[PDB]
């Protein structure tokens, strides 16, 4: 099916809410996704969190970088995003409570790091991904993710570098 | 192993069905609104109420 129509913002629907829901969804998807490949990123397979040799990812962002392996980066990333979603001052659960005025910031941040997970998986563990019939599901999840991101421009294009190999290919 | 696969298999149908369901909610609402002759004010009012209903629903769906 097509998601260009679906990922769009409906009439009267608050943007931050839409973004929140979709972000949570993609978060769950990615969580299970790595949950199936957690036995393969063993820190000997991925000594440094990187979307391939060229594209390398550090946790914090500079003066200068700090050592960041992949399983640490990802385990954290999960715990972190979970904490963010559980933060009632960012992701309210009661209808009377409005979003903070800085929501879209951490939205873009979270989605960016989720994409970084997508990247480490697509590049470093492409081979063991096929060891079980799973590439289609990954392609679907990532497709929805990218359609959404593009439709609302939630990640800088300069960040989407290490996966363009399929990006424009997938949106035929 | 299976969980991610099952979820991803059912997810597209899920969200698409959600989309069409919302569309049909709105269309049904305005279909009933066309008959029985309400004024523009009530139209806009209950429109806002519908949007709020939907936003509420997705917010509630998000957590537990
Ligand atoms: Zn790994």
């Amino acid at each position: 099916g097509n998601l260009r129509m679906a990922v769009m913002l409906p009439e009267g629907e608050d943007l931050n809410e839409w973004v929140a829901v979709n972000t949570v969804d993609f978060f769950n998807q990615i969580n299970m996704l790595y949950g199936t490949i957690t036995d393969f990123c063993t820190e000997e397979s991925c000594p440094v969190m990187s979307a391939g040799p060229k594209y390398e990812y550090h946790w914090a962002d500079g003066k200068k970088p700090i050592k960041c392996s992949a399983p640490k980066y990802i385990d954290y990333l999960m715990t972190w995003v979970q904490d963010q979603l559980d933060d009632e001052t960012l992701f309210p659960s009661k209808i009377g409570v409005p979003f903070p005025k800085n929501f879209m910031s951490v939205a873009k941040t979270i989605l960016k790091r989720l994409f970084r997970v997508y990247a480490h998986i697509y590049h470093q563990h492409f081979d063991p991904v096929i060891q079980l019939q799973e590439e289609a599901h990954l392609n679907t999840s990532f497709k929805h993710f990218i359609f959404f991101v593009q439709e609302f421009n939630l990640i800088d294009r300069r960040e989407l570098a290490p996966l363009q190999e399929l990006i424009e290919k997938l949106t035929s | 192993p299976q969980a991610f696969k099952f979820f991803m298999e059912q997810h597209v149908e899920n969200v698409l069905k959600s989309h069409q369901q919302r569309l049909h909610r709105k269309k049904q609402l305005e279909n009933e609104m066309m008959r029985v002759g309400l004024s523009q004010d009530a139209q806009d009012q209950m429109r806002k109420m519908l949007c709020q209903k939907e936003s509420n629903y997705i917010r509630l769906k998000r957590a537990k």
